[PDB]
């Protein structure tokens, strides 16, 4: 006889220990990372000199 | 089935904190543990046999802990 | 914030590996074991003589 | 989680089959060799490593296979 195997969802959710959540419920908008950056501040003036 | 290969040594990883940190961080330490007091008859003969093959007792103890890891 | 974890129930069905299956749908049937018997046999008319 | 501690060495076992007779008895194995054709360098490290430890041909074996059997 054939049975099927039940819902996957809690062994997935043990299955991403170790991933970073992010949201896409609206937009898809992540909150981890970085980025290099070369911060070039020639013509930054002090307001008040 | 899916539930193992959990996403763990790949990379990826920044300051903010995972799915499962402080969760999925010592659940491998512990049902080891709940195995060896619920079956200590593997740990006294895996004992026996990493003390009987090994010359050094730091072979004796790395087969000692290896056999006990690989057993679930 | 606090999030629920899904379902075991296929996190359960690759922990039952091992397990067997018996019958609990109308009554526990189980179809599993064996039983020790003692069969003497000096009351066995044979039919045909 | 709950699908590790699979429940398999217990005793219970007859002549009936199991749940997962032949789903389970090969899933291990093809695991962790779909896990070395994935992370081939933990294998050339735990061959070093495990080479240069246990001065016999055997522990030097042992160690290899457990160490690569470790980890998932």
């Amino acid at each position: 006889d054939v049975v099927v195997l039940g819902s996957q969802e809690g062994a997935m959710h043990t299955a991403l220990t170790g991933a970073t959540e992010i949201q896409m419920s609206s937009g898809n908008l992540l909150f981890t990372g970085h980025l290099k950056c070369r911060l070039r501040m020639d013509k930054l003036q002090l307001k008040g000199m | 089935s899916v539930a193992l290969v959990p996403h763990v040594g790949m990379g990826l990883e920044t300051r903010t904190e995972t799915w499962m940190s402080s969760e999925g961080a010592w659940k491998h330490a512990q049902r080891i543990e709940t195995w060896i007091l619920r079956h200590p008859g593997f740990t006294i003969m895996a004992a026996i046999l990493a003390y009987t093959i090994g010359t050094t007792h730091f072979q004796r103890a790395l087969i000692f802990i290896l056999l006990t890891a690989v057993a679930p």
